[PDB]
RNA sequence: AGAACUGGCGAUGCGGGAUGAACCGAACGUAGAGUUAAGGUGCCGGAAUACACGCUCAUCAGACACCACAAAAGGUGUUAGUUCAUCUAAGCCGGACGGUGGCCAUGGAAGUCGGAAUCCGCUAAGGAGUGUGUAACAACUCACCGGCCGAAUGAACUA
RNA sequence: GCAGUCAAGCGUUCAUAGCGACAUUGCUUUUUGAUUCUUCGAUGUCGGCUCUUCCUAUCAUACCGAAGCAGAAUUCGGUAA
């Protein structure tokens, strides 16, 4: 079917929501023939990867309303074309090694995804230094 | 099949004022005011606010319908030209024999003039349309540009201008001279 | 072929020692009085059963009224007919108060559009729509709209007398 | 003589159009029915011809 | 002037509740209430309180009055009844012009061969007054 | 031009078909009153510019048996219908592409002269520069592109 | 005699610029036949001369659209008698 086969990008997006546990939701507006495609296998034991038609996109998030309701913030950024790097970590290193393919002019991403956040993403843990000293920064301004 | 309704809209921005009576159309706005003659078609008008006037057809059939949005678009037209106003440019298009372009006048007339058209020894004339306005621009070389509220009246002089270099006798894939028509927009926002 | 009624039309194969009791058939005919009905029965069971009138009889005629003749309905009209040039089956739709009023428009709407004089034309099946939107044509589903309203310009108003001591309107 | 883009103005008027096979007509390039009642609005178009 | 002045043809509707005055037949005269939409040509009427039957009426025959009152659409007889009623229906009819020159014209037909005379009479003497008024401002 | 059965014309007016041997109606003493036939009822002209639902717009409309002709074939005119497919899991605006100039031929020959197949594949785009300009730089600009989108939609057909 | 529909083929390549087989629908009544209705107590043959008028299936001339229209020349086609 095609009502199947509109299940079926349902069926399997779900089924990575609940397979990794980090999500990095990078924009694929525009972008096309040949390159890219073939660094992915390369780095397809970090990720998933899935382009397709936006109506059907969407609808598969309207599917999964019934749980996991942080999904929901992706949704303000499904807007043109986006594409998945279902993942688990790093968000701001091993991010980079997938944006790195040859850039056109940064080949392409323009949305992060990272757990119902939305860094540029750069910033995420490396020292506790916004936990030691600015989780008492006002602790540290007035005792 | 006959559609017991079916009507479409016309947004009325701001600074801009149409008001129909008998379908005689008056609009005004800052650059000016048009007006035109609907009654030959029967549509009938409802101003739902002053940023918003309806046009139906009641109980028509596909033809009459098909008159429904070219009203709206006609009206359409007649708010963007006194809003944002028409603008058409033209380019000469010559080999060989420069086309040699001004205006002149007769009884305070005004005429586009053309010269040497091929080389001809004739000169061709235009009539310049009221309420449209030419120009000559400054650095594209071979331009001429019309422009004024009315598109109909800016497009038709546009179209008097092309139609009078057509180029006679000749193969004219070969023989492209002429005036056409190269962009058209508006004169407010940007080109 | 007129102003139409419908009648059950019931009718048998005749009797013999060897088959007394033979089985019934009926049909609802539409026609305007019951001579042409029963004609009309016999035209279709012998396109149906080896019969002719000659060897059966027709039991029973029965005019059926409508049931609630002040209701509208949206009605499902199944027809098969011939044209110049072949023969053809059609589903067409009609909003009414009577299967009766209904039928008696396909036939003028079969005349207007294809030119099927009544001869040419086989009713299938005629049957009230039960839910609004299994209704499929939408030159009733138009009407089934909430809050439907609508003018009728142009008014023309039959004159009485030739000559008139005014200019008329068209208002309404 | 004359640049590229003007043959290319030029060409959108004089060349880029289509034809009608009955009548003649110089109709639209991406017409489907020529406009002419003569010859019965007829689909049997050809492209107009190009120069060598 | 500033605002944009649109003058929208002001239709009676056909429409559930339109109250419609009859010309043809034998309901003739009366009043009936649009209860259905049928199509572009016919509707189902109703006019308990005339007295004219519910049936599917062509609107040709039938002419739409400004009156109109609030009325489910489908509504059974009884309760366009109730509805009429409760809309006083009858007594806004009665007070228009409308109704008012078909009553007007109804008892002037009526009228005797000896109330023709004393109508002449009777105007005459209007009249009268009236020529010397209006000869003096 | 020549036969079959019947009915006609010829031998026959009358009413209708404008007209007209043969069609339709109806056959004939002199008349009155009524009623019809076939055919008609805007006006010529006796009789509804009657009632009802549609359909039709022709810069060559059409308009009534015999009868005073039109066909193949076409139409994105407009009407109603059919079948197949999409769609609550009409239809619109952009995605239609790589390994492998794969394997026979041969500038190229790819899906893209030609022969035989067309197997697998994967889900993201800057032409050493289009021009101005310089023998050549600089600057601006654009290419597998679309936001898509909102109880119908697409295609092929019938008359 | 004149005009179409289909499109295999022609046309270096390319069905339809111009053409167009096998078939197939027509139109015309200046060809020639077929018929024998009128005229055999009469309707004066062929051609030319002279003169008027009409048709259009247009040769020229006006304005156009096509092209295997570069220019010149032509050819196809429209409105046109
Ligand atoms: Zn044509």
């Amino acid at each position: 079917g095609i009502r199947e086969k509109k299940a079926e990008y349902f069926a399997k997006l779900r089924e990575y929501l609940e397979e990794y546990k980090s999500l990095f939701v990078v924009g694929v507006d525009n972008v096309s023939s040949q390159q890219m495609h073939e660094v992915r296998k390369e780095l397809r034991g970090r990720a998933v990867v899935l382009m397709g038609k936006n109506t059907m996109v969407r609808r598969a998030i309207r599917g999964f309303l019934s749980d996991l309701p942080d999904f929901e913030k992706l949704l303000p950024f499904v807007k043109g074309n986006v594409g998945f790097v279902f993942t688990n970590e790093p968000l701001t290193e091993i991010k980079n090694v997938i944006v790195s393919n040859r850039v056109a002019a940064g080949l392409t991403v323009v949305q992060v995804y990272d757990n119902g956040q939305v860094f540029p993403s750069s910033i995420l843990d490396i020292t506790d230094e916004e936990l030691v000293s600015h989780f008492v920064s006002a602790v540290s301004t007035i005792a | 099949m006959k559609y017991i309704q079916t009507e479409q809209q016309i947004e009325v921005p701001e600074g801009v004022t149409v008001s129909i009576k008998s379908r005689i159309v008056k609009v005004v706005g800052p650059r000016g005011t048009l007006t035109k003659n609907l009654k030959h078609i029967d549509v009938t008008f409802t101003k739902v606010n002053n940023q918003l006037i309806k046009v139906a057809v009641h109980n028509g059939g596909r033809k009459h319908v098909a008159a429904l949005r070219t009203v709206k678009s006609l009206v359409d037209n007649m708010i963007t030209g006194v809003t944002k106003g028409y603008k058409y440019k033209m380019r000469y298009v010559y080999a060989h024999f420069p086309i040699n372009v001004n205006i002149v006048e007769k009884d305070g007339a005004k005429f586009i003039e053309v010269r040497n058209f091929l080389g001809d020894k004739k000169i061709r004339n235009v009539p310049v349309r009221d309420g449209v306005t030419i120009e000559f621009s400054t650095n594209v070389k071979d331009e001429i540009v019309l422009s004024g509220n009315s598109v109909e009246d800016v497009s038709q002089n546009a179209a008097d201008l092309q139609q009078i270099c057509r180029v006679r006798n000749k193969d004219i894939r070969k023989f492209l001279d002429g005036i056409y028509v190269s962009h058209k927009g508006f004169i407010t926002e940007d080109l | 072929m007129a102003h139409f009624k419908e009648y059950q039309v019931i009718g048998r194969r005749l009797p013999t020692e060897s088959v007394p009791e033979p089985k019934l058939f009926r049909m609802r005919i539409f026609a305007s009085n019951e001579v042409i009905a029963k004609s009309r029965y016999w035209y279709f069971l012998q396109k149906l059963h080896k019969v002719k009138k000659a060897s059966g009889e027709i039991v029973s005629i029965n005019q059926i009224n409508e049931a609630h003749p002040t209701k509208v309905k949206n009605f499902g009209v199944w027809v098969r007919y011939d044209s110049r040039s072949g023969t053809h089956n059609m589903y067409k739709e009609i909003r009414d108060v009577s299967r009766v009023a209904a039928v008696e428009t396909l036939y003028q709407d079969m005349a207007a559009r294809h030119r099927a004089r009544f001869r040419s034309i086989h009713i299938l099946k005629v049957a009230e729509i039960e839910k609004t939107a299994d209704v499929k044509r939408q030159y009733v589903k138009q009407f089934l709209t909430k809050d439907l309203k609508f003018p009728l310009p142009h008014r023309v108003q039959k004159s009485t007398k030739t000559f008139s001591y005014k200019r008329p309107s068209t208002f309404y | 003589i004359i640049e590229p883009s003007l043959k290319a103005l030029a060409s959108k008027y004089n060349c880029d159009k289509s034809v009608c096979r009955k009548c003649y007509a110089r109709l639209p390039p991406r017409a489907t029915n020529c406009r002419k009642r003569k010859c019965g609005h007829t689909n049997q178009l050809r492209p107009k011809k190009k120069l060598k | 002037s500033t605002d944009s002045i649109v003058k929208a043809s002001n239709w009676r509707l056909v429409e559930v509740g339109r109250v419609v005055l009859i010309k043809k037949g034998q309901s003739a005269g009366k009043l009936a209430a649009i209860v259905e939409i049928i199509d572009q040509k016919k509707v189902l009427i109703d006019g308990p309180k005339a007295g004219v039957p519910r049936q599917a009426i062509n609107l040709g025959q039938v002419v739409l009055t400004p009156l109109t009152f609030a009325l489910p659409r489908g509504a059974r007889t009884a309760t366009v009844s109730k509805k009429w009623a409760a809309a006083a229906v009858c007594e806004k009819w009665a007070a228009s012009s409308w109704a008012k020159k078909i009553a007007q014209r109804e008892r002037r037909a009526a009228l005797t061969d000896f109330e023709r005379f004393q109508v002449m009479v009777l105007r005459k003497q209007k009249r009268y007054t009236v020529k010397k008024a209006l000869a003096k401002a």
